[PDB]
This record gives structure tokens, sequence and C-alpha cells, in this order.
């Protein structure tokens, strides 16, 4: 898709595996 | 096949709406 | 839900709360409406202790399970044995029938020895659980335990009046449970009612007596009665009430939450025998059933009919057949014992599932016939033997617990061990087939509290007194903190770099914001249950869904307020979508619910076939104007593997080893030139040699799970330092004969793993330092390098790039629109840009770019198929001279061949590939192999040879080794010359800015920019790797992407994302409008 290498905004693993409305919508 | 017969069948499924 | 076939309300179970444990002890309550049995929650509510019953009489044994389900078995004599087929359910009585007594073996002897002489004793093995039924003097058997194989127990105790008083957890802690007199007591029903749970302790025996009204409790759930006893609320370990319920006659009429669902229900009659005649959802669909002999028809308020057929009688009914809303039929057979044994699609495919024995099943068979067996043991009902479809066997040793010690697979054995005496299931030792050694260490929740890796480097973790983690140390020593409220969410998020991210959530426990320590946050709108209404980013940018009442979304509005419409049919499938250009897309379904066609916005209809297994098996692209129409045709292997991808230009072919890794991948053009790259594997399938074409073998050297630490390319060895948590900290190159290395490559990183500092240092005397500026967001803000001006970034709100200020040079300022739209100097409604950096872009129906025209009047034109490839491309200068252009693409859509006609004079280029990254370049007297760092689309090493055509006879050859999938032999190679090693020095994002020769000088050097990833050059050629996955095309201009073509001087794509909305709303927009910080390597 689109890696973000340096912004841990939403490329990081413990940012978007702990968001829970990022992590329910995917179905 | 008489051994262990429940006398409903496990409403699991199938399931409709919420 | 309701269950058609019955007519009744279910409500699956809900954990009220589950604390974590070795065997965590979930409080799970679900309801039935034909359960006719008052429980302590009121009628149909099942409860931990009060799920299962057990009743023994002289003649017959009776299992009432959670639902109410009697199961009925023969009498059960003292040590004998019942297995229920159609339930799953083993039943043993302790004791002996008088006979010398011998220890239980195989799947009883995880019971414990006292248990097993105990007459009084039965143990339920219900999967994997064993539940201990014990006697009591009044003669009603209730639950004392449920442990597991690894002896893991939840004691139950009980009391006076057989009301469960406290339950004791695997992990130790202690719960009590509060009952209060909450009706008046009448027949079958005594008026006790659990008026909630308390966390009497965490450790150590719980306290002889608790008040109830005694202020400081720790409940961790709460329900409310009504005069009946009926249970109208649940509320949370706070005060907060989460779950409403309403009562007619102790029916379900109406359940739902504070917000969010809100469901009604009618009964033809209020009795465990009635059943639901209309389901209304609160801004949802209205069901209503109607119950039929053999059959149930569910009406929609849509006016969908459903209609679901059944055959038997008693506990023999099953669900037979489904006869969906627009007549679409599956159907289900069984066999004796009611389990599913066969499974018909609305096309008729066949699913089958063979079984024996008492595991209940062996073997399941695909409608392309594609056989997973699955053989378990007969005695302890444990795998054994694992067999995939493509006769793969796993084959599984075990212990006397049943843990397995050795899993031999067809890439080595993976050993496992078990040294823990607290834990005797949790491994504490795992030996991969290659050989490496990882230890594992574990905490009183059955919790992983230490892991060490191959090397030696330890990861440990921490968690509170409820087994939450709220502390990841890394090997380096940086931790990441964790922060929960009473409700066990997370509110807050310590990274190792100072940044904290803070959560809020609503009512109903859905994300509703997502802060920074900065202060900037973005905002989450929900509608009915988990369907997003609403996101709105730190930029102001707000994405609005809107739903109906299936659920299904709508309308799509992006940040410039455009719709992009949505259509379903029947069946809740896209059947029509509408772009926010208008851009109109039309699908077509089989029976199936597989896509066959897909008209597109030009009435151009593509059509898609499926071999059994529903994989794609060819695809009939439409002709376009410049283009004959094409069919890509798929071969699959019986695991799902490619297998082959032929085209009307090239024939991919894909040969796997005996464990599944990727071999040989050869791509015999139409003309007949082969290129085929071949790989090796360890045991842990990573690859360890490659071979690409014609060019020298690169033998990777890794360590561990296949972290590269050396590099060998014919005289020229590399080699890499990684630091504890395996990041490259250095790299060296050196040619044999040679003393001193090539160059030398050092880096830091910053916590996040960011990099920090570089510095190259060339043999030729070429110092390369580079630091690297960050700020809260981990946005790249600044450059400082002595080769390179230095630069600093600047971003908007939304992440974009704003402007870039290099050291004595004017800053270049970037504008968008809402929708993240370059703007030149309102709004590009569509998001298609007409008109930036001096050019006239106009596109075509289909979104892509057709004409392009300068300030100075060159004009660009562009050609597609009906696969929205780039075919054909006509380029005229200011200086009246032409250039044309035609690419060849595989089934794969990867560009294989350019042929650029110029001046009468035709040059041909063909492309080898190794998956998505393109690794030859293959000239009319050269072949330029490009290898790329493994795992990655960053370009390692270069390799030049210069060739000559192969002679037909060697054509003949490799098409021969080709067809067979076979490497061609070393032997039978062209005269090719000696290969020439180049070494890419790439930036932070992998974009190659030098290049360095074999004797440590510089070849190639690019100046740095925002979009075109490097300054223009008089030959682009030389070096035409931009960015990671882009090829820059001499003859164009645009940077090729593996999918689509990237506009240099425009920021953008010249065509739509072949996702569609999937890719994000902006189908044009490149690495999120931050080239300095993202890439697409793939172009998606």
């Amino acid at each position: 898709i689109i890696p973000l290498v340096v912004i841990g905004a939403f490329a990081a693993r413990a940012a978007i595996g702990a968001a829970l409305g990022a992590g329910i919508e995917l179905g | 096949s008489a051994v262990g017969l429940a006398d409903r069948v496990s409403a699991c499924v199938p399931l409709v709406g919420k | 839900p309701v269950n058609p076939m019955l007519g009744s309300k279910l409500l699956p179970e809900e954990v009220d709360f589950a604390l974590a444990a070795p065997d965590t002890f979930t409080f799970a309550r679900g309801y039935l409406s034909s359960n006719p049995r008052i429980g302590r929650l009121g009628r149909g509510w099942w409860l931990p202790g009060e799920s299962m019953h057990l009743e023994l009489s002289e003649d017959a044994c009776v299992l009432v399970d959670a639902q109410g389900r009697r199961i009925g078995f023969p009498a059960l004599a003292p040590g004998a044995q019942h297995y229920s087929g159609s339930e799953e359910l083993w039943l043993r009585r302790g004791g002996s029938s008088g006979g010398e007594a011998q220890a239980w073996r195989g799947r009883w002897a995880a019971v414990p020895a006292e248990l097993q002489t105990q007459e009084g004793s039965v143990l339920v093995l219900s999967g994997h659980s064993y539940l201990h039924f014990q006697r009591c003097p009044d003669g009603i058997w209730r639950l004392q335990a449920s442990f597991g194989r690894a002896g893991y127990r939840t004691e139950f105790r009980w009391s006076g009046r057989g009301l469960l008083t406290g339950v004791r957890d695997s992990a130790g802690r202690s719960y009590a449970l509060v009952y209060q007199q909450a009706c008046e007591p009448s027949e079958g029903d005594d008026g006790l009612r659990l008026f909630g749970v308390i966390l009497a302790s965490h450790d150590g025996p719980p306290p002889d007596y608790i008040d109830p009204q005694s202020p400081g409790l720790d409940w961790l759930v709460r329900y409310q009665f009504s005069d009946s006893g009926d249970l109208i609320a649940v509320r949370d370990r706070l005060g907060q009430v989460v779950r409403v319920f309403a009562w007619r006659e102790h029916m379900l009429v109406a359940h739902g939450e504070p917000g969010g669902l809100e469901v009604r229900y009618e009964w033809d009659v209020h009795a465990p025998h009635g059943r639901v005649v209309k389901q209304i959802e609160a801004g949802g669909l209205t069901r209503t059933f109607r119950y039929l002999r053999d059959a149930t028809e569910v009406s929609d308020s849509l006016g969908r009919v459903e209609r679901y057929e059944f055959a038997g009688e008693g506990g023999q009914r099953r669900w037979t057949a489904l006869v969906r809303a627009d007549g679409s039929r599956s159907e289900f057979d069984y066999d004796l014992f009611g389990r599913l044994v066969a499974m018909r699609d609305p096309l008729g495919r066949e699913t089958r599932r063979r079984r024996d024995g008492q595991g209940r099943m062996l073997e399941e068979e695909s409608p392309g016939k594609a056989r997973y067996r699955k053989r378990v043991d007969e005695e302890t009902g444990l795998l054994v033997e694992l067999e995939d479809a493509m006769q793969r066997r796993w084959t599984f040793e075990r212990d006397e617990r049943g843990n397995a010690t050795t899993v031999r697979g067809p890439a080595g054995s993976t050993r496992y061990a078990y040294e823990d005496p607290r834990l005797p299931d949790r491994p504490t030792r795992i030996v991969d087939p290659r050989g490496g050694e990882r230890r594992l260490e574990w905490n009183r929740f059955g919790l992983l509290a230490a892991l060490t890796d191959c090397s030696g480097q330890v990861w440990r973790y921490d968690y509170d007194n409820e087994g939450r983690l709220v502390a990841s140390s890394d090997p380096l020593g940086q931790l990441t903190r964790r922060r929960y409220d009473p409700l066990g969410q997370l509110i807050g998020l310590e990274l190792a770099d100072g940044s904290a991210l803070s959560y809020e959530y609503d009512a109903l426990g859905r994300q509703t914001r997502i802060a920074d320590a900065e202060g900037h946050a973005t905002l989450f709108s929900w509608g009915h249950g988990d369907l997003l209404a609403r996101v709105s980013d730190a930029g102001g940018g707000e994405l609005s869904y809107l739903h109906d009442e299936a659920g299904r979304l709508v309308a799509l509005t992006n940040e410039n307020g455009v719709q992009a419409q949505f259509r379903y049919d029947l069946l809740d499938r896209l059947v029509e979508e509408t772009g926010f250009d208008g851009r109109r897309q039309r699908y077509r379904y089989n029976a199936a619910d597989e896509l066959i066609a897909r008209e597109d916005a030009d009435g151009r209809e593509t059509t898609y076939a499926y071999d059994r297994d529903g994989r794609l098996a060819s695809i009939r692209v439409p002709a376009t104007e410049h283009a004959p129409a094409l069919v890509e045709r798929y071969r699959w292997l019986a695991d799902g593997r490619l297998a082959s991808a032929g085209g009307a230009d090239c024939e991919v072919r894909y040969t796997y080893d005996e464990v599944g890794n990727l071999r040989l991948e050869s791509q015999v053009h139409a003309d007949g030139w082969v290129y085929s790259v071949e790989h090796s594997h360890d045991a842990l399938g990573v690859r360890q040699t490659s071979r690409y074409g014609d060019a020298p073998p690169v033998a990777w050297l890794t360590y561990g799970p296949g972290h590269l630490h050396g590099a060998l390319v014919g005289a020229v060895e590399l080699a890499f330092e990684r630091d504890a948590l395996h990041r490259e900290v250095r790299r060296d190159a050196r040619r044999d004969g040679q003393d001193d290395a090539l160059f030398t490559q050092e880096r830091q990183h910053a916590p996040l793993g960011r990099l920090q500092r570089s510095r190259l240092r060339l043999a030729g005397g070429f110092d390369w330092q580079r630091g690297y500026r960050y700020d809260g967001l981990g946005q790249l803000v600044g450059i400082d390098d002595n080769q390179y001006p230095s630069v600093r970034y600047e971003y908007d709100l939304g992440g974009r790039l704003l402007a870039s200020r290099r050291a004595g040079a004017a800053a270049s300022t970037y504008r968008y629109d809402a929708a993240g739209n370059r703007l030149e100097g309102a709004r590009w409604a569509g998001n298609r840009v007409e008109r930036i950096a001096g050019n006239r872009y106009r596109f075509d129906a289909l979104g892509n770019l057709v004409e392009r025209i300068g300030a100075d009047g060159e004009r660009l034109r562009l050609a597609y198929d009906g696969a929205q490839r780039l075919v054909h491309l006509t380029r005229d200068y200011a200086d009246g001279t032409r250039l044309e252009a035609r690419y060849r693409y595989d089934a794969l859509s990867r560009r294989i061949a350019k042929v650029v006609l110029r001046d009468g004079v035709e040059q041909q280029v063909r492309f080898g590939w190794d998956g998505d990254r393109q690794c030859a370049e293959a000239f009319a007297r050269e072949l330029r192999t490009t290898v790329h760092e493994p795992g990655g689309f960053v370009p390692l090493l270069r390799l030049e040879q210069a060739c000559e055509p192969d002679p037909p006879e060697l054509l003949q050859l490799r098409q021969a080794f080709a067809a067979e999938g076979q490497p061609l032999p070393a032997q039978c190679v062209p005269a090719l010359g000696e290969a020439r090693i180049a070494f890419f020095h790439t930036d932070h994002l992998g974009t190659p800015l030098q290049l360095s020769d074999e004797r440590g000088q510089l070849r190639w050097q690019g100046v740095p920019d925002d979009w075109r990833a490097v300054a223009p050059e008089r030959q682009p050629g030389a070096q035409p790797i931009r960015f990671q996955g882009q090829y820059h095309d001499e003859e164009s201009g645009l940077y090729y992407n593996r999918y689509r073509y990237y506009l240099p001087e425009a920021g953008r794509y010249a065509s739509q994302d072949p996702l569609g909305l999937g890719g994000g709303p902006n189908p044009y927009a490149y690495a999120l409008n931050a080239p300095t910080l993202a890439y697409d390597p793939t172009g998606l």
C-alpha cells in the first residue's frame, strides 16, 4: 500500500494495532 | 446413533438479524 | 438473533468480564427463548456454574446443555464411558465396576487421580475442557471444577440452597457472587437472582464475609431485575448500564443498549415453545417470519424473501437448504449423526467432508478436488498428522499432557520444550528447523513475560493485576507503556520516543478520538452499530459515510464535499459504483456471488471466469481503439499458489519446491525471449542464493529468521552489521584482490526505527554525512547534508508536504485543496488535476491521462488498453521532432518490454521481474541486472554485462527448460561478458542518490528533489530508478510504478488506482502527498 517508514502515526504496528476504531472496521 | 442424542437441535445455526 | 429453523430467539454468550489467567474464567451469559429453566438471571439465561446440568438415574443419564437441550445417555455405571457422536461429548463416571482399579489413560489421563476412584464424580469432556460434576448430599450433580488438559483448575464453590457463592480461577483470583430476593417464589423458582459479581481478591484466600452494601467493593458486573424477576439491566465494572431488556410473560420482546442498538420482537404465543413472528430493528431491517411445515420464509422490510429449508424432527432436524432473495439455492447434507458432510453452493459446486472414527472428521474435499486430510489419535483424541492439498504432511509428537513436543513438517522439525512447573502447557524453549532456539518466560497469568530470540536478544513484557500489558521493553531497553481505564479500554499509549497517544470512547465502547501530545486529533462519529458515519482528521477534512437500512454504504463524501454513489442488489452485492469524478462502473455476478462482468465508464465490459475452487481463471479484457481484445489466463495449484499466468505477450510459470517456496519463476515472451529467476531456500523459507537470468548468482548470508549479514556477488562481498533490534548499522563492500573496503556506510537510528544519522565513505574520497531531524509527529522536518544543500520541510496538519527550503535557494511551496489535489500558484472536484506546473492535462472517461500539453507546445498522447495499462504513447517536441513508444505487459500487469520508435529507428528494451521487483533491463547489447535488498524494493547493487542476441537453437533450449520448470544449466549460458558491479547508495527512503563502481569511485550522482526524487538530468537512462519501485522512462518522462505511471511534475499518478476506493479516497494521490516520508513501491 503506502508504507510510512519514518512516520509512526499510522504505519507503526503499535499505533495501528491498538486503534479499536481502525481495528474493527476491517471486518 | 441413539446414544447421546439431544431432544432438540442447537440454535447456533442458522441465525437471522440481530 | 432469531433461529428460523426453530423460531426461537438466541442471545449468544456475552462476556461480562474475563480477567487474564492460564485458563481464563470468562463470565459469559446467554439467552435462549426455548429454554424453560429459570436460572439466576431469570428464565432462559445460562451462567457459569449453571450452564451445563447432569442428572443420573438408575435407568438413564441425561446431560442438559447450556441451551437446555436434554442429551440422553444410557445408564452410566461407575467407571463407564459414554460418547455422544452428535454432540462430541465424552462422559465418564468415577470409580470401578468391581475389578482392579487402573489409572485412566488416553483422553482421561488429565483428570486428577483422586477423582477417578470417586463413584459420586462424573467427568464431562467437551472439546478440550473437562467438567467435574460431583453428587451432593441432596442428590444434585453440580459443577465443582473446570480444568483443562494442562491442569488449570477453576474451582466452583457452592453453599446451602445450591447457590454458586464463589469462584476461584486458575490465576488465584477469588470471585464472590451476591444473590438477593428479586421476586416472590413460585413453582420452579425460589426468587433469588444474581445481583452482581465481586472480585473478592487477587491472591490468597477470599475474605470470610463480604457485605454487599459496604462501599469500596470491586463489582465486575451488576444486574437489575424487574418485579417479576426478569433481567432488565446489565451494568459494567462502573455504574453505567450497558444492556437493557424488556419482557412479556418472561419472553424477551426488546433488547438493546443505551444508544446504538435497539431490537424488538413479537411472538405468536408468549411461551418457551413460542416463535418469533417479527423482528423490528431500530434504524435497520424489520423481518417477518412465516413458518411452514418444512421451511421458514423470512420476509424483509426491503421486500426480500429468504427461504430456509430443513428436514427431520426432534433433535435430528437439520438445516438442509437456503433459497436466497434472488432464488439462489444452497444445499447441505448430513450424516447419521447430524454432522455436516456436504455443501453445494448455488452454482452446484460441492464441498465434501469424509468423517471416520471418533474424531468426527478426517478429510475435507474442495470442489476442485483439494483434500485436507486431518488424522487424530484414536485414544487421546488429539491431532497427530495433518496433510494439505499438496500432500505435504505435518506430524505431531506429544507428551503425556498432550503438548506437541516436536512438529515434523515438510521442512525440518520444530521442537518444543515445556519446562515451567506452574504452566505445563506453555512452551519455554522453541527450536526452529534451522536450529535457532528461542526461550520464553511466562508469569502467573499465563502470559508471555520475556522472549529471547535466536540471537540472545530479550524482549520483556509487564502486566498489571488483571493481566493487561502495561510495559514492553525491547532489547535496547526502550519502553512502550500503556494505560487503561477501569473498563479495560486503552486510553493511553506512550511510545519509546516520548510521543504519547490518548484515546477516547463513547458509552458503547466505540473509539471516538485519537489524539497526540501536540493536541491535534482525529475524530470518529458512529451511526448504528459499528457503521462509521464521519471521520475528521487533524487538518479539518471530513469523510462522511451514508448507510441504508441494510447497513450498506450508499454514499461517500470526501473532503471536497463530492459524493460517491453505490448501489446494491437483493444479495447486498455492489452492482453499480459512481466515483467522485462521475466514473460509473457496473458489476454482474453469477449465482455464487462471483464477479463475472464489470462494465466501465466507457461502455467496455470485462468478463471474468473462475475454476472449481473459486480462483480467478481468465480475464477477457475488451478491445480498445489502440489495443486488441486480450485474454489473460491463470492456473493455480491445489493449495492456492499461482502456477502460471498466461497472456498474449508473455507466459509466466512458477515452480515451487517440496515445501512451497518459489524455486523458479520463468517468463517466456511471445517472441521467444526467456528470463528466469531461480532461488534456493533454507529450512525457514529464506532465500539463500538467487540467480537473476544470466547474471552471476547472488549468495545471501543470513542468520536467525532471515536477518541479512552478508552478500556474495562475483568477486564482491558485502557485510552488514546489525544492532540488538536487527537493524542495519554498518555496511561494507570488499573486492577480491583489494585490501581496503570499497565503501563503509554507518547508520544511527531513532527510538522508533527512524534513521537519525548516516555516513558514507567511498574509497575514492567521497564522504557523505547526512543528519535527520524529526518533529513530534515523526515527520522529517529537516536534513543536514554536506554533499547536497540542507533542506527544511514543512507539513500541514493533514500530513501533506507544504514547503521545502533548500539552503541558499528559493522555497518550493505546495498548495492543496481539501481532497489533496495540488493547486498551482479553488478545488479540483473529481480529483482530476487538469492544470498544474504550466501543463494542461486531458483525461478520458475512465480517468486515465490521455493528453498533456506543455507551455512550450510539447504534446504527450497516451493510449491504454481495456485493463487501463499504457500500451502506446506519442510525444511531440517544440522542435518538431516526434517519438513513439509501445509497451508490453504480462498477465500480472508487469511491463515486460518497451519499444521506442525515434527517427525511424526502433530500439527495444525487455524487462525481467522477480515477483513485484523489476530485476533486469535487457538492452540490445547489454544486460543490466538490479539486485534489491531482500524483502523490499530498496536497490542494493547493479550488474552490467555485455551481451549479444541468443542464437535460434539456444532460445529453443531455454523454452524447453522453461516448460518443464527447471533452471537452465550453467553449461549452456551465452557468451556474456564479465559483469561490472555497481552499488546503490540510497537515502532514508531507498531512493538512489549515488552509484559507486568496483574501485570506490562515483559513477552516477543525483541531486535530491521533492516529487521527482532526483533533479532532472541530461541522461535519465544512466540511472532510471527513482523512489521505490519506480522506473524513469527516458522517452516520456513518466515514472513507471508497478501498476500505474507517476507524473513527477504533478506529484500524482496518470491513472486511477486499480484498487478503487480500497486504496484511498483520492485515486491519484501518491505517498499521501508526503513524498519525503512515504512511498508506493507497487503503485497502489
